[PDB]
């Protein structure tokens, strides 16, 4: 079974969005009002689930082929998982979710007047490799309107959840497109108050990565919490 | 001082979580092998247990589009991390509430008892990561037992929590469903009887 | 019929660019070896064809329509079309052409991968008001590559026609979006060599025009030669 | 000095300038009205001639994306400005060249003459403005004819080109196509017999 | 990205609001003409009916200087826009909270329906405006009847107010004053009963 | 035999020098007038040669005795042969020729004035190691008039070949030493349009790497095509 | 976007390239071991051939300074990377134009049929690196041979030249020198018959 061997750098919690940001509607009523209680961190904390034995289907990580062809930009979507301390994590489960090239969802909730496309689910998964890379091909995703504010858009944008070595590591976030002039106008995204954040979360256009004549790439590396070996005890 | 890479910042789950990370109740057809709400098989070794809750927000509301993921300990305290759906019990799972009753379930075993880092024991308990729309960054929270209120007592977890009343708000309450041993888990994240939330 | 009334101030040919421009490779065997040779204006070059008559279609300028919904972000382009006195152009003629959300042309020389949307066409036309505004209701296009350099991508963009009040002013030019990062590679891009004049071809992204929880709106103004009255002649 | 606003910069018109401008060539449906190769309706006054002709590259290849716009007087030396495709004559048409042969051609009458801005007449003529992929900002030309050699000798335009040579590359060609006055109009883009371009 | 030139900034009313708008209550000499809250005359067409309500703050404490605006459709679901004085009916009206009791009265007749943008009828409604010291840009709201349950349940804005128990905050109490019809809306700013606003 | 496993980073051909550059003379009738044409990899362009077992002399790489010592500057030329990727190129053939102290070549055609050196050939050659090292041991050349205008010198260089993995990835090259006087007025360094490009031929002084009492050493790296794998093809 | 290391510019390899990669010809004493012309031994399997040609400058003046580099398949087709003076053959190798006569040569096999990425068979061909003094950066063409038409018409590579007079300018002409089986391959840097220069 699993083994309490390390720790986890302590989250930046002003780095991160926090939990009451007023312009994000929803948030007001779905944050706490009391203050988190911080607990050290125990085999219950520093232990995670290892996916390396789940069965992978062979287009797991291909949005182009695991729902004809998609309508949309093509674009391969690929990075590194590393640590805060630079290290890779590899074997490591990377899950993603989007919208279609119009910005509709394959969710019942989804009334977006924009049309679904017969050929695209929008979910991946992929097990990084013993580097920490980690690469999705599929089209790039379409903004959307929402209610907020009476007339909100979110940036093209692309759902991501890493697992990384435990429960402490875990983390739900969402990737821009560098360029893109709604990222600035968004409330979710200025949920983060720190511009510099803001930069982590843009995919930057990877000319080097591009399959000529096929598809451009995107290059999104993900860091995650620095595992360290626990010492004096 | 030293600084390190920052950590990729956390962003909410928004509403279609489900089509990511729970396709059945996102109404998807699902792959072959999903991370899901049975933990265990009936010939796993302990006592066999259902699991239940109901998730609210501010205005006593329930939230219908919650994610909820569990990592806990075998019947003999052991954390199994190679996950595998041909095990006959799993440390880890997932559950979500439905857009109708708004009420999430969770198939497992009582969990053993495990040390903390100084070699105390911890009161059996099940380790919860509550994601939704509207949640900027994930809540942690801690399931206990209301019938093992001696173990409870002295969990240095529970224990850290400055305010009695507060410990409660983690105790899930035994009952029975279809002559079944059940617990029932409440989440409250805003207000009255607010759950309480960890950081680690 | 038509009046030599006017005079139309020249063109300024370094503003423009010039027609040797080795990077778009085609220029190359496309462009002139003698100089151009300059001509007084007269009736000939200073009239031109009046498109007020032209029986135009109800969804004329709706690429949603004119052609099942298409797939892709919906978007309302919209300006004015001015001289460089900053004078309006009633009534003028506004043409355009572009790719589908992934880019792929419906034309049969349009050989790229990504498929053909088919609820999508491509074509606009539009005569400009009194005030020299016009609009068009379309998709975004996407990016596609092209035989130039081996890994060459032209930015996202719609093709251009204006008629203007004479042959003189007649211009054929192309619209790219705000923040695109493929515009600064673009080797047709720089066939342009002041990037002041690379500005007046990116549409500003204009969330005043939007319409709430259905469509972005982009702004694109046009200036054509300035035309004058004749004088001490 | 005083400067105005800039114009807005040329564009190259790419290889699908047709699904543009010219909808049956790039094969697509076409709407009610077209603005197309027909300039007079055989109903017309004047004399009715056919006018084609071939579009090459520096490399004396055919340039087979080429699209062309004409502007003439009709036949008694007038500009006809009001576009209207129940008009008899207009003194706007439009052309391309074939994706086979690389032909483009373009049903209309004679033009008058007409006088230049000083009170002197021109020759009859054609402005033609090409358009194409390679083609950065598009050439200015004219298509003269050659059995109007008195009229020629005269035009003060053509009297601007310094050498005779080059005067001559303004010259359509007359011949018969299908029994009718046909003249052919090649346009050399670049090298030999390159033909004059102007600006204005 | 394209900017227009930046609305003017509000500012609160302040408490003297009224020397300005409600002249009689500033208990200063009115003009001639004044704006009121008498929206219909007797004789004007639809069921006249009688507005109450009061304003709460947050600490459940009565907002005596409130300030309101009111517009509705006419008897026939039409907005009067042409104010007047000699009209039956004027679409607009103003009216303010006693400083002693608290309560503003409003005499109206009930409006009738109008479609949205998209054609669909909503409910019967009121929409105001409120403005006091305190309130930094006024809030908007709408005042509907529970006596109109059928079409409540059926209203494109009404529904758009995701739980149901907030939806209830917009309905005014049918009751009688001096064998008058009358109908109670009482505003909570804050708190308890919170009552629904609007951003347009 | 080869492989196609490899993909390599498409060529900056703006970074390079153009092939017509007027004020080198013998560029303009030596230069193409028609576009390169761009085509994809396949095995004949991502194959090369494996200089591995060529039969290597002893002094194959060391100019003072594989041809008395020479008159000049003794000197050491080092560096590491890397990819775009910063990935070294193990088991790569690096080959090298000058001229003497005096700018004088052992040549046939050179005629120039400055004497030939008796212990000097020019020539040397050395495989990389496995971390993408090589080293050469020779004597500093002389800068020396050339018919290009009436009174240009090319400024003191080493004519510098590298194979790396394939024929995609072959250069020729020359390094140039810091500071000469030289290096800003020669038209072939001119050739090179962007100063930071010029940077890159320049060896630097490398006193960390000189023999004490002996001679010196200058550090010249080298930057091939980025190597990658062959992703969604 | 992402920007990798810049490569190294490339540069003239000068007129004295010969001292360095062509000893014998710079008129210097060679090494044990050097890369030549001589890609097979007369006991290499395949059809054993001789390649010769001819460079011009733009002016029709031979380039007598000029040095190649060739890479291809044996007669099996496949890529022998494992450069060694044993093989009986090395699919790589070096020659130089005459200081005299101006002609390189070549002693090899004719190359077996390799596929593209695509998996489809490109002509038998012979990559070919061109550098000298006026070249800046080192010229690609490819060699095919006159007398494989069938496979030639097929290239998908050949096939990417848009102009087919320009294809022409790839095909070595077929002959016979002291009765052994020749190719012809001039190359035309610029002007009338420029030869294909590729970019990959
Ligand atoms: O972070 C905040 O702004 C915050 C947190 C807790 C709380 O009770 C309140 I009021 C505000
Ligand atoms: O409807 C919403 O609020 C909504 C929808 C999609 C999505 O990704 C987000 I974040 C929010
Ligand atoms: O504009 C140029 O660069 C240009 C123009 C004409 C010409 O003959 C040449 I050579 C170059
Ligand atoms: O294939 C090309 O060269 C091509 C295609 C489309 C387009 O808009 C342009 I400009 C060039
Ligand atoms: O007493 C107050 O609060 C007060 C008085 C005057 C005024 O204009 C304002 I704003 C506030
Ligand atoms: O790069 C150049 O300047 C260039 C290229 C080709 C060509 O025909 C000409 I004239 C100039
Ligand atoms: O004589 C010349 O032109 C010459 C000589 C040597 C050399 O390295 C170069 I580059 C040019
Ligand atoms: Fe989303
Ligand atoms: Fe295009
Ligand atoms: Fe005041
Ligand atoms: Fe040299």
């Amino acid at each position: 079974p699993a083994q309490d061997n390390s720790r986890f750098v302590i989250r930046d919690r002003n780095w991160h969005p926090k939990a009451l940001t007023p312009d994000y509607k929803t948030s007001i009523a779905r944050s706490p009002r009391q203050a988190l209680v911080s607990i050290p961190q125990s085999i219950s904390e520093t232990t995670g689930p290892n996916f390396s034995h789940l069965g992978f289907g062979a287009h797991d990580h291909d949005l182009l082929l695991n729902f004809g062809l998609p309508i949309g930009e093509r674009i391969i979507v690929a990075g590194r998982v590393v640590d805060q301390y630079g290290k890779p994590v590899p074997n490591t489960l990377v899950e993603m979710w989007q919208a279609n090239a119009g910005g509709r969802y394959r969710h019942k909730n989804d009334r977006y007047l924009a049309p679904l496309d017969p050929n695209f689910g929008g979910v991946g998964r992929c097990l990084t490799d013993s580097d920490g890379y980690y690469s999705f091909r599929t089209i790039k995703p379409g903004p959307y309107p929402w209610r907020n504010g009476p007339n909100d858009w979110r940036p093209a944008h692309i759902h991501f959840g890493i697992s990384g070595p435990s429960i402490a590591t875990k983390l739900i976030t969402q990737l821009y497109f560098e360029g893109d002039p709604l990222i600035p106008m968004c409330p979710i995204v200025k949920s983060i108050a720190n511009p510099e954040a803001v930069q982590q979360l843009i995919a930057k256009l990877d000319m080097n990565n591009a399959n000529p004549m096929d598809c451009l790439a995107y290059r999104f590396d993900i860091v995650l919490r620095g595992q360290r070996k626990t010492h004096f005890e | 001082p030293i600084e390190l890479l920052p950590e990729t910042p956390s962003q909410t789950a928004g509403p279609y979580v489900h089509i990511g990370l729970a396709l059945e109740a996102a109404g998807n057809p699902t792959r072959d092998q999903e991370i899901w709400n049975r933990l265990a098989k009936p010939d796993a070794p302990g006592e066999h247990i259902l699991l239940l809750g109901q998730v609210y927000d501010g205005n006593g509301h329930l939230v219908r589009d919650s994610f909820l993921e569990v990592w806990q300990a075998d019947a003999n305290g052991e954390y199994q991390d190679a996950y595998n759906l041909e095990n006959a019990f799993n440390s880890f799972g997932r559950t979500a509430t439905t857009f109708d009753a708004g009420e999430w379930t969770l198939h497992t075993v009582k969990p053993g008892v495990v040390n903390n880092a100084a070699g105390v024991p911890m009161a059996p308990h099940i380790n919860i990561s509550l994601f939704a729309r509207g949640i900027n960054i994930h809540l942690h929270t801690r399931l206990y037992f209301d019938d093992e209120a001696q173990a409870n007592a002295k969990c240095p977890v529970l224990n850290l929590i400055e305010q009695p009343q507060r410990r409660e708000t983690l105790i899930a309450k035994r009952c029975e469903v279809d002559g079944k041993t059940a617990y029932r888990f409440d989440i409250r994240i805003q207000g009255e009887g607010e759950t309480v939330f960890f950081d680690f």
